[PDB]
C-alpha cells in the first residue's frame, strides 16, 4: 500500500 | 548529481573451464539512471544479456545487474563496457576469473 | 530490529522520445515485494515476493490506480521544477522519493519520512514530527509555503502513522516464513603465488542471504584491514550474495593466516585457513 500523491503537484 | 558508477564482472558460481556459467555485470553509485551496459565476449557484444528492473539506494545513486549464459574456455575473454554522462569515455572492465 | 515498510518512486523525463518514464518500488525490511513499472505492454502493480500472490485483485486494482495518478502527479512536477529553475524543455530530469514508515516488535511507529530529490540533489522532506517541512534551496521554499497551506502535513501523517504501519504488520504476518530465511556463507580461501616471495590468500564466502556479512584477516588473534583487500557484497543473482577478503603474505607463513566469517546465518562466526 503506497502513499497516494492524491494530484498534489510540487 | 552526476556520481560515476562503480562496476563489478564476475561469475555466479566459481569458474570451471568448459562448465556453463552466468556472468554478472553489477554496476552501482551511478546517476543520473540513464546508462548503456554491453556485455562483450572478445570485445564483441553478446547478443542474450537480461538486465534487472533498475533500483536505487538510500543515497539516490541507482543500481543494476547485467548477466548473460557463458561456458569459460582457457583463451576466450569477456569484459563490461559502461557508457555513462558522468564520463568523457566508456569504462571497460574486464572479467578476472580469481575476483 | 526494526521492521519498515519503504516506497521508491523515480520519474524521469525523455524529451522528444515519448512521456517520462515513472515506477515505484515497494520494500518490507530492505527486501523488494511490490513494483508498478510505467514502460510495460500493460502498466500494473506486480508482486515481487511470492507471498504477496494472497493479495487478490481488489488489492492490485487499487495499487495500480494510485500509482497511475501519481505518475501523472510527478509528470507535472518535472515540468513545475523546470520553472522554479529556469531550466531548458530539452533536458532531461530526474525525481526520486523515499516514503515508509519504520515499527518496533510492539507494532508501533518509530519513525516516518517522506524524502524529495530532484536531479541527485536533496530537494525537499517531511520532519521527524510529521508536522514541519524542511526545504533543501529555494526553489524548494515555493513547494514548502504551498504544502503548509494546503495540509499535506496532517494527510502524510494519516497515512504514515495510519495506513503504513496497519499495511506493515499485515506484510510481516503473510511474509514472516520467507523473510525470516536465512541462507549461511559457503566459504573457501584461493593460494595466488606472487612474483616475489610475497603470495595472495583470498578468503571466498558464497551462496549466503541476507548481503549483510563481515570478512576480516588476523595474525596472533590480530585484524589487518590497512593491508588488507575486500570487494563490495555482490549479488550471486540467484538470490544469495557473494563476498571476498585478500590479504599479502610471506610465502611459507600462509598457517599463521586466518580468516573469520561473520553472518546472522552462522551459529557462531567462521574460521579458515589455507588447506
Amino acid at each position: 500500500v503506497t502513499f497516494e500523491k492524491s494530484y498534489n503537484t510540487v | 548529481i552526476q556520481k560515476t558508477p562503480q562496476i563489478q564482472v564476475y561469475s555466479r558460481h566459481p569458474p570451471e573451464n568448459g562448465k556453463p556459467n552466468i556472468l554478472n555485470c553489477y554496476v552501482t553509485q551511478f546517476h543520473p539512471p540513464h546508462i548503456e551496459i554491453q556485455m562483450l565476449k572478445n570485445g564483441k557484444k553478446i547478443p542474450k544479456v537480461e538486465m534487472s528492473d533498475m533500483s536505487f539506494s538510500k543515497d539516490w545513486s541507482f543500481y543494476i545487474l547485467a548477466h548473460t549464459e557463458f561456458t569459460p574456455t582457457e583463451t576466450d575473454t569477456y569484459a563490461c563496457r559502461v557508457k555513462h554522462a558522468s564520463m568523457a569515455e566508456p569504462k571497460t572492465v574486464y572479467w578476472d576469473r580469481d575476483m | 530490529g526494526p521492521h519498515s515498510l519503504r516506497y521508491f518512486v523515480t520519474a524521469v523525463s525523455r524529451p522528444g522520445l515519448g512521456e517520462p518514464r515513472y515506477m515505484e518500488v515497494g520494500y518490507v525490511d530492505d527486501t523488494e515485494f511490490v513494483r508498478f513499472d510505467s514502460d510495460a505492454e500493460n502498466p500494473r502493480y506486480e508482486p515481487r515476493a511470492r507471498w504477496m500472490e494472497q493479495e487478490g485483485p481488489e488489492y492490485w486494482e487499487r495499487e495500480t490506480q494510485k500509482a497511475k495518478g501519481n505518475e501523472q502527479s510527478f509528470r507535472v512536477d518535472l515540468r513545475t521544477l523546470l520553472g522554479y529553475y529556469n531550466q531548458s524543455k530539452g533536458g532531461s530530469h530526474t525525481i526520486q522519493v523515499i516514503s515508509g514508515c519504520e515499527v518496533g516488535s510492539d507494532g508501533r511507529l518509530l519513525r516516518g519520512y517522506q524524502q524529495y530529490a530532484y536531479d541527485g540533489c536533496d530537494y525537499i522532506a517531511l520532519n521527524e514530527d510529521l508536522k514541519t517541512w524542511t526545504a533543501a534551496d529555494m526553489a524548494a521554499l515555493i513547494t514548502k509555503h504551498k504544502w503548509e497551506q494546503a495540509g499535506e502535513a496532517e494527510r502524510l501523517r494519516a497515512y504514515l502513522e495510519g495506513t503504513c504501519v496497519e499495511w506493515l504488520r499485515r506484510y510481516l504476518k503473510n511474509g514472516n516464513a520467507t523473510l525470516l530465511r536465512t541462507d549461511s556463507p559457503k566459504a573457501h580461501v584461493t593460494h595466488h603465488s606472487r612474483p616475489e616471495d610475497k603470495v595472495t590468500l583470498r578468503c571466498w564466502a558464497l551462496g549466503f542471504y541476507p548481503a549483510d556479512i563481515t570478512l576480516t584477516w588476523q595474525l596472533n588473534g590480530e585484524e589487518l584491514i590497512q593491508d588488507m583487500e575486500l570487494v563490495e557484497t555482490r549479488p550471486a543473482g540467484d538470490g544469495t550474495f557473494q563476498k571476498w577478503a585478500s590479504v599479502v603474505v610471506p610465502l611459507g607463513k600462509e598457517q599463521y593466516y586466518t580468516c573469520h566469517v561473520y553472518h546472522q546465518g552462522l551459529p557462531e562466526p567462521l574460521t579458515l585457513r589455507w588447506e
